[PDB]
């Protein structure tokens, strides 16, 4: 995260980091949406360009984390998992289109002052709140810029953008399943996610019920916190059903 | 880097 | 879940954070 601030105590207690068993290493961020399923960007496990193919054994799952390096005791929670399930039409070939993968637990989570899951939006807390200009909160613990790296979790606040200057910011072709957000050059604030903070949330407080929503995943950018860039993210209601079909069928 | 995570965890 | 995006540290208590305001003052 450039330009973010050091997460509060509990502040986003759905957040997740995907770790290497060997090196160990993080890999991602992630998000918990029940005691037993992970949500996370399809790039984050595969990725062919980059030779990134990660199998089940390969990862594991901690919970509950505020700093990025240290082993929590007796707060962090880790897991392992029992299957990835990557969406059967996620484009790694061309523009990371459908970027959303599942990750089911082998065994559920305790929740705790610092494990909590998040909601995923219902078609109208998505209509109601993915409007231009309206505020979303990315977290993670990827670098702190472009060109390093955080003690904590890190937090920034960014407006969703109009669609047609997301469009014109870049040349790779965006989709319907697909968002962009950050601050205008005009609009002086600053903020981004980068390398690292891929798979994480971008979450928005509903001020109908007062309950935090998953809009985004940290999917794809050009650069971190540049002037005229800004960073996309999976829509996430766009692609719910293929989420409530995997956790139905599966869990 | 990362501290060790414990061994229970790692098979 | 029936208690999904409900923080223990915050909104179980009636706590805010120190930037939620910001977010809510942008859904106009
Ligand atoms: N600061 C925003 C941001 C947010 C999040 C990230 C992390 N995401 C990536 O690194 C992805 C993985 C494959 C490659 N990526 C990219 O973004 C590429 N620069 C562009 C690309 C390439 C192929 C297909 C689609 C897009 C980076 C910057
Ligand atoms: C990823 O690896 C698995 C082996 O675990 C393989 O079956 C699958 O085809 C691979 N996917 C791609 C796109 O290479
Ligand atoms: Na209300
Ligand atoms: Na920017």
């Amino acid at each position: 995260i450039v330009e973010g601030s050091d997460a509060e105590i509990g502040m986003s207690p759905w957040q997740v980091m995907l770790f290497r068993k060997s090196p160990q290493e993080l890999l991602c961020g992630a998000s918990l949406i029940s005691d037993r399923w992970v949500l996370t960007a399809a790039h984050c496990l595969l990725y062919p360009p980059w030779d990134k193919n990660f199998t089940e054994n390969d990862l594991l799952v901690r919970i509950g984390k505020h700093s990025r390096t240290r082993y929590e005791r007796n707060i962090e929670k880790i897991s392992m998992l029992e299957k990835i399930y990557i969406h059967p039409r996620y484009n790694w070939r061309e523009n990371l289109d459908r970027d959303i993968a599942l990750m089911k637990l082998k065994k559920p989570v305790a929740f705790s002052d610092y494990i909590h899951p998040v909601c995923l939006p219902d078609r109208e807390t998505a209509a109601s709140l993915l409007q231009a200009g309206y505020k979303g909160r990315v977290t993670g613990w990827g670098n702190l810029k472009e060109t390093g790296q955080p003690s904590v979790l890190q937090v920034v606040n960014l407006p969703i953008v109009e669609r047609p200057v997301c469009k014109d910011s870049t040349r790779i072709r965006i989709t319907d399943n697909m968002f962009c957000a950050g601050y205008k050059p005009d609009e002086g604030k600053r903020g981004d996610a980068c390398e690292g903070d891929s798979g994480g949330p971008f979450v928005m407080k509903s001020p109908f019920n007062n309950r935090w929503y998953q809009m985004g995943i940290v999917s794809w950018g050009e650069g971190c916190d540049r002037d005229g860039k800004y960073g996309f993210y999976t829509h996430v209601f766009r692609l719910k059903k293929w989420i409530q079909k995997v956790i139905d069928q599966f869990g | 880097d990362f501290e060790e995570i414990p061994e229970e965890y790692l098979q | 879940e029936a208690d999904c995006g409900l923080r223990p540290l915050f909104e179980k208590k009636s706590l805010e954070d120190k930037t939620e305001r910001e977010l809510l003052e942008s859904y106009i």
